[PDB]
């Protein structure tokens, strides 16, 4: 445990994020630490509004070289039922720095635990993890799944 | 009715070191409570000596809570299992259960309208659950805790607050209903123990292990002042409890130290210091009325003195530890009850009053494994650290008294006139004379188990592993087996003579109490059934004419010796635990101990 | 003479019908070179050959290795020719129709025995407990079984079974003794380990308890002598290695112990028959004979319990072989003889006989 | 099951006294054979309705072997008074193996023998059959006031 | 400033909190004469004397001596008063909550410390790798541990422990050196050895063709020179050396292979969690520097997993230290400082203050 | 591997030995308890000794102590193979095994020793379903009692052929 602290905004944009105006709420939100690297805060400038493909664009918006966290409100179609359910993303690239990787490893917990309630955890540790929407299918649902995002898989 | 209870001697609170204790109170002001093993103990405050204990959770009772209304009680325990149960009737009927999440329980807390519980602790997806206690539907989310929370409090006026503290040196609060995250504090350095709201609910504090104390607006949340000003004290603070009158504030600490402190100027009203020992930590403390209560980590109940900080005015001590041995002594005019636990505390109660006290001075450090009392007034002891005692019995100090090293680990020990006692090793057979060793038994052909000395000094019966009881005779300094072997129907557990020495009764494995008549060539005279679980305890009636015999089924039967149909049943003597332990008071009365550390007073009647 | 075979997840015990103990009891593995041994061969060889259980939780998986154990068990073990003596087998609870078909194919077919029979080990173990209505707890080697019997009939439906065993108990102690410095790695040493367990491990009334009056207990500690003539002392771990029994945290698992899967086995039942379940608690198998289970079964057994029950652990002295003397009895009645599976009734009915005569 | 078969005199007593003074049977006492191949009668091991007949009928048991027992149970509850047979499976724990093992195999060919049964009490020790209260139980959940007359 | 440091199973690694490559690595050993030498000058000291590891298989099981160890550690080595500095600790998966607890006793009194922590060598490398959930196969000098961690959670029902480690690769290639003529026996040639090993040693994708091409020309042979000035040559016992990790059955052990190993160890987890565990295999520790290491894991790996599976093997190219880097980065934190176990916390929780700052 | 071959005689012996077949009581009497095989004259074939042997029925009417009759029987300057039917009996069960006994003083000529010593692998495949073997090379290792019962099971063994040890 590194010992950051989670800063309040993200458990706030976490509570509002889990319970469902539409044009306002949140698709996908990127988390980081703060210049000091004491506070996991929200990114300013990166993110997506429900009104506003929704996961080639969040992809895209992770750095190459750096470690992130992120929330994305993944919708899926399964054979039984269509159900729309959060996802905590690592980010953690192979090219990131050592410190960088270690500091957002360790403190994952500190921020996964404090959002309550979340139970789908993708930790994508290079592009072609992230990008693979496959993966994604097989967390949410696993077989069952048989529709990621309102397309066929 | 055959049997009622009459005394109950309750347990001391299990309290561990670092661990904060938690201390609940009735609204009623009557009886406070605390939980001890897998029993919740409501004790009088104003008279510690009453007291009840309701023992039904299957694991470790953590916390207990009063509702506001006062009728019933939430308690939980380390499976995360948290039960609802009424007070009013003394059979405490189970109302609700629940399981809120899979891991320790740490706190309870209730709405003012009685009507909504919330339970915090460690589970193993979440930390905390706020639930109607009718229905166990949530009524709110507890978030923004990322480690366990050791304590919640809910606000009793409107509008309904909620602060938690946790371990991540933070306190999150919440507003409702339905509760929801509202802000953390993140003003402590270290884990925050203990969150209470003020009565009134203008003002809540929150202390944590920096020894430091935060008071904020009991309404939005803001800082208000920090207790103390540059600390509050010298330690870690594990409980704080507000005056009755909301403007007073109880603190309980680390450094050996209880402190008063006035919230509403910031200035300390009184500190008591309660030792200089790491057994003199304060784990927990309530202020209920005039009634000041600090628990030391060896589970002694101070009631702090106002007047008078050094020294306080009641120190209920007891047993925390499960009590292994059990005698009586009648002393002048009074009787008094010496119980000895696993720890090698050995603590003497007052028959009629209550009142309990330990023996000054360091003694044993193991298990008691046996304790009883000689024609002089002594207490002869053996215990798990290979000792037997010789204490005595009017100075009631250890230092100076008569101790006796055995090369082998003692299980038992029997005492009889002329100053003679039987102490049975594993494997071997010892005889002290005048706190002496003068012969031994080693390698006597068989495993003894239990010793009994005849009220004459001259027949000693031993039990064994295989089911025969072996009679010996105490020649000079020597046993000469007497080539007698009285048969049970299985492995003995316990032998003990009539206080007449006229009958010998035998209790075994096998779920049967033999009773042989002494005068007649120790001829069999009764059998007697009844029990459906292994014997562990038996003890003779002082009329010679019953007999009470407590087993592993948890069940205790006075039997009368002249009519083996004719039994008392007492179901449940200790909830859950078998008795370890009983003796008699007189014809009367019976006195049964059991693993919670509980001793227990039972009028018979015929 | 009959034979009797109880095949057991880590223990097979062969025996004569009318004798007091079984004649041969050998673990039951097949051993294949990293050209086949079997039982206790494959111990005395070790890391030549990878071992195999047919039998790891009383079904049986690999037909094929347990037919070259039941081939052992009668030419090497037992000594006998099978097609002269009828031999008694013992299934496992719950085991499927398919595996009975198999093994009442595989006796008269393969080995021509002239007679068979099959029984449950439960049923067994409570009848030769004198108990025709109760609820079994089978602790063996690999699996424990918790078996409600009411009138001679087990429920299927309450049947629980847990992995935990005395395999894990002897994995356990392995792990713990490495704590004091102690190599136990190899399969030989698996066997001394095991040994260890059986002569000097016991169950705690209080496991807490006993912990604080161990620290300074005089007794406690204990010496075991090695085959090679090396002394190892072994402390608390005494009543450690079975306390994982009660509390299977302990091993990391997050099943519940044997006590709650019996208690969890009985409310699984109707109300009506949940009493006599309660009162005829009954202990069998290897693991369940560490002194002092049967006290500290009844106390965690009486936490669950409601209030106003009667609970009585039945702990028989031959509750270690009560499966195959049960059996050796019931093949050696005169009476019995009308009951045996002929090999003419099998050619006249098929696999499926079984189903008729051994119910 | 051990295959025993239980003799027409069984079923024909247990026919007899299931229909409903002084010749008739209270209480009766089943055994093995020498043999070991039939469920017999004991001789003098029976209770005649004209001649506390429980505590008469516990002392009768054997200490040290197995037997079987068919009892006229006679319990009064607040509503009504009802009697009833009992099939009493005596089963001690000082009794040798081989005795206790052929009884358990060979109960459920007897009692399916005496079809029309409900109440079977199984005492495996004195303490289990000496006392009224699991036996009252049996007859009656709950409702039970006293049984054969004495109170409880 | 804080100190971290490692206690390897043969190898002691410590440094200041900050710094990217400890500052101290020296031998975890205790020489005494057939008075007391540790470290470095047990080796340079002549055969002498005999050699013991307090940390044998990364549990302590004499604790004197590590005491010894700590104190060489910390004024011959680091240099500095451990009372000023505060101190972190790494503890080997698996580590009973008793020696845990004597460990913080013996910081906080025997040196008295001001602040003490302790972490796991293999959460803290797989932290080091970017990584959360995830299997760390951590071969060091005398214990390799298969470690599967579940979002930070070691799962210690299937944590492996493996008695093979780069202490036996040592001896091994020892052993088969003496082949070619060249005597190894003492200790100083001990440390030749292994500087071979650590130099010229690589693991081969497939044995037996390498083992053909060996045999079959000279390009594999390659040339070292001894401390006094000799060259010696080697063939294919470069590759023979580090073969002994995939094959036990080399030097006389019945234990498998790491991949086995790491293949037992990922299936006694969760199905749903073996696919995130198969792809995210973590290497760790001096042993596992071996070129070529990485491609013959992930091979083996792949034919023993399931086809659909997906098989990825992370080889860092800072494992060697991998433990003890990510420690000094979680100790050069600025928030990390509020983590500290103080002085005032142990003397007023006892040792068991680590249970519930730590762990 | 000196590639001596054992006779047809001694397996069908063994055969006989170890798998008991029904059969009247007059010929269970016949059974081989204890039976010694040496090599021929010709040193090519394993045969088996002419009356070196012991039948069940002499134990208990005529022979008192099987084994120390059959320690008897071994000489003290050649060596010999054995198979003795040990009946024993432990803690927990009462057992029956076949044990293979190769006798080798060392007051034996050389060439014996070797010649039975290299030949015996071969014999010793060749009996299959044999567990227990005792190999004896002088008289106080094989005379007393308490080798055997060590060799059998060990500490556990606590009657050899019906008495106590
Ligand atoms: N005296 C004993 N005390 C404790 N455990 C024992 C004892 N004897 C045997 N066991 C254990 O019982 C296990 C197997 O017993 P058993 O019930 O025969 O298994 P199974 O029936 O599955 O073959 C062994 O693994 C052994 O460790
Ligand atoms: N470059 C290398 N190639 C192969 N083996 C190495 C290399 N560097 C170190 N080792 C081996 O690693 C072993 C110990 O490494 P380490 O992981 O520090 O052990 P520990 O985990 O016990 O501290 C040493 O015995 C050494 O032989
Ligand atoms: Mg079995
Ligand atoms: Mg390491």
């Amino acid at each position: 445990a590194s010992g950051v602290a989670v800063s309040d905004g993200v458990i706030k944009v976490f509570n509002d994020m889990k319970v469902r105006e539409v044009k306002k709420r949140k698709k996908a939100v990127l988390f980081c630490l703060s210049e000091d690297k004491k506070n996991i805060i929200l990114e300013e400038g990166k993110e997506i509004l429900v009104g506003d493909d929704p996961y080639a664009t969040f992809v895209k918006m992770l750095p190459d070289k750096d470690c992130r966290y992120a929330l994305y409100d993944a919708t899926y179609e399964t054979k039984e039922s269509k159900k729309e359910d959060l996802v905590f993303i690592f980010w953690a690239p192979e090219s990131a720095p050592l410190k960088s990787k270690m500091i957002y490893a360790s403190s994952k917990d500190a921020i996964k635990k404090k959002l309550t309630g979340i139970k789908h955890e993708l930790q994508a540790n290079c592009y072609e993890e992230v990008k693979d929407r496959c993966t994604l299918a097989e967390k949410l649902g696993g077989s069952a799944v048989i529709s990621l995002e309102g397309k066929p898989l | 009715m055959p049997y009622e209870i009459k005394k109950v001697f309750a347990s001391l609170p299990q309290v561990e070191r670092g661990v904060s204790k938690i201390i609940g109170g009735d609204p009623k002001g009557n009886n406070f409570l605390y939980t001890n093993g897998k029993c919740v103990i409501l004790r009088n405050i104003d008279n510690p000596a009453l007291a009840d204990i309701y023992t039904e959770h299957a694991h470790q009772v953590v916390v207990a809570k009063y509702a506001p209304s006062g009728f019933y009680i939430a308690s939980g325990d380390v499976s995360g299992k948290l039960r609802i149960w009424d007070t009013t009737q003394k059979e405490h009927l189970l109302k609700y259960e629940y399981q809120p999440f899979a891991g320790k329980i740490k706190d309870i807390a209730w709405t003012e309208d009685s009507k909504r519980i919330a339970v915090v602790g460690e589970g193993r997806e979440k930390f905390g659950a706020v639930f109607l206690w009718d229905s166990g539907s949530s009524v709110g989310e507890i978030t923004g805790h990322n480690k366990v929370i050791n304590s919640v409090d809910i606000k009793q006026s409107r509008p309904y607050r909620l602060a938690t503290g946790s371990d991540d040196n933070c306190a999150a609060f919440f507003e409702g209903p339905p509760f929801k995250f509202k802000f953390t504090i993140g003003d402590h350095s270290r884990f925050v123990n203990c969150v209470r709201f003020s009565p009134d609910g203008n003002r809540f504090a929150t202390a944590s292990a920096d020894g430091q104390i935060y008071i904020y607006d009991g309404k939005t949340g803001e800082k208000v002042c920090a207790l103390g000003g540059s600390k509050a004290h010298d330690g870690g603070i594990y409980a704080i409890s507000w005056s009755p009158d909301s403007t007073h504030l109880l603190s309980a600490s680390g450094d050996k130290t209880s402190k008063i402190w006035d919230v509403s100027v910031n200035s300390v009203v009184s500190t008591f210091p309660m030792g200089s020992t790491v057994l003199d930590q304060q784990l927990g403390c309530l202020w209920q009325k005039d009634h000041l209560l600090s628990v030391s980590l060896s589970g002694y109940i101070n009631y702090l003195d106002r007047n008078n900080p050094s020294k306080p005015l009641h120190v209920i001590k007891g047993h925390s530890k499960s009590i292994q041995c059990l005698t009586v002594h009648k002393n002048g005019g009074k009787s008094y009850i010496y119980s000895g636990s696993h720890d090698g505390h050995i603590n003497y109660w007052d028959s009629e009053t209550g009142e309990n006290d330990s023996f000054a001075g360091k003694g044993h450090t193991n298990q008691v494994s046996r304790m009883t009392v000689d024609e002089s007034g002594q207490l002869i002891s053996c215990s798990m650290d290979d000792t037997v005692r010789y204490t005595s019995l009017m100075l009631r100090d250890y230092s100076g008294q008569g101790v006796v090293k055995l090369d082998v680990q003692p299980k038992c020990v029997a005492v009889g006139p002329g100053g003679y006692a039987v102490v049975v090793c594993i494997g071997q057979i010892v005889l002290l004379k005048d706190q002496r060793k003068c012969f031994s038994i080693d390698n006597p052909g068989y495993e003894p188990e239990v010793v009994a000395v005849h009220p004459g000094g001259d027949t000693v019966a031993i039990g064994g592993v295989d089911g025969n009881v072996r009679l010996y005779s105490i020649l000079g300094t020597t046993l000469k087996d007497e080539g007698k072997l009285l048969e049970a129907k299985g492995p003995v557990t316990d032998v003990a003579y009539s206080h007449d020495g006229a009958f010998l009764a035998v209790c075994d494995a096998s779920k049967v109490v033999t009773v042989f008549s002494v005068a007649d060539g120790y001829s069999e005279n009764n059998v007697f059934y009844g029990h459906h679980a292994k014997i562990v305890c038996l003890a003779w009636s002082p009329d010679n004419e019953h007999f009470a015999s407590g087993g592993m089924d948890m069940m205790v039967y006075v039997w009368t010796l002249s009519d083996p149909e004719t039994r008392v049943k007492i179901q449940d003597a200790h909830r859950l635990h078998h008795v370890s332990s009983l003796a008699w008071l007189d014809e009367h009365t019976l006195v049964t101990t059991s693993h919670d550390a509980s001793v227990k007073e039972w009028t018979i009647t015929y | 003479a009959a034979l009797v075979v109880d095949n057991g997840s880590g223990m097979c015990k062969a025996g004569f019908a009318g004798d007091d103990a079984p004649r041969a009891v050998f673990p039951s593995i097949v051993g294949r070179p990293r050209d086949s041994y079997v039982g206790d061969e494959a111990q005395s060889k070790r890391g030549i050959l990878t071992l195999k259980y047919p039998i790891e939780h009383g079904i049986v998986t690999n037909w094929d290795d347990m037919e070259k154990i039941w081939h052992h068990t009668f030419y090497n073990e037992l000594r006998v020719a099978p097609e002269e003596h009828p031999v008694l087998l013992t299934e496992a609870p719950l085991n499927p129709k398919a595996n009975r078909e198999k093994m009442t194919q595989i006796m008269f077919e393969t080995f021509n025995t002239p007679a068979m029979y099959v029984a449950i080990q439960a049923v067994l173990s409570l009848y030769a407990s004198g108990r025709t209505t109760g609820i079994v707890m089978d602790s063996g080697d690999g699996v424990t079984h918790t078996v409600p019997i009411y009138e001679g009939y087990a429920l299927p439906h309450a049947i629980l079974r847990l992995d935990l065993a005395g395999r894990d108990l002897t994995d356990y102690l392995m792990k713990i003794l490495t704590e004091r410095g102690y190599s136990f790695t190899t399969t030989a040493e698996r066997e001394i380990v095991r040994d260890i367990k059986e002569k000097l491990c016991y169950v705690a009334l209080d496991f807490e308890q006993e912990m604080a009056t161990a620290a300074s207990s005089s007794s406690l500690e204990k010496s075991y002598e090695l085959p090679d003539g090396q002394v190892i002392t072994i402390g608390n771990e005494r009543f450690r290695c079975p306390e994982a029994l009660f509390q299977p945290s302990f091993l990391g698992m997050e099943s519940a112990g044997i006590h709650e899967t019996t208690f969890n086995s009985i409310m699984k039942c109707d109300v009506d028959i949940r009493k006599d379940l309660y009162a005829n608690t009954v202990l069998s198998g290897g693991t369940t004979m560490y002194p002092g289970i049967a006290d500290r079964m009844q106390k965690e057994i009486t936490a669950l319990a409601p209030s106003t029950m009667k609970i009585k652990i039945i702990a028989p002295p031959e509750r270690k072989y009560s499966v195959w003397i049960g059996g050796s009895i019931l093949a050696s009645l005169s009476t019995f003889q009308q009951m045996w599976i002929s090999k003419q009734e099998y050619d006249e009915s098929g696999p499926s006989i079984v189903h008729r005569k051994c119910f």
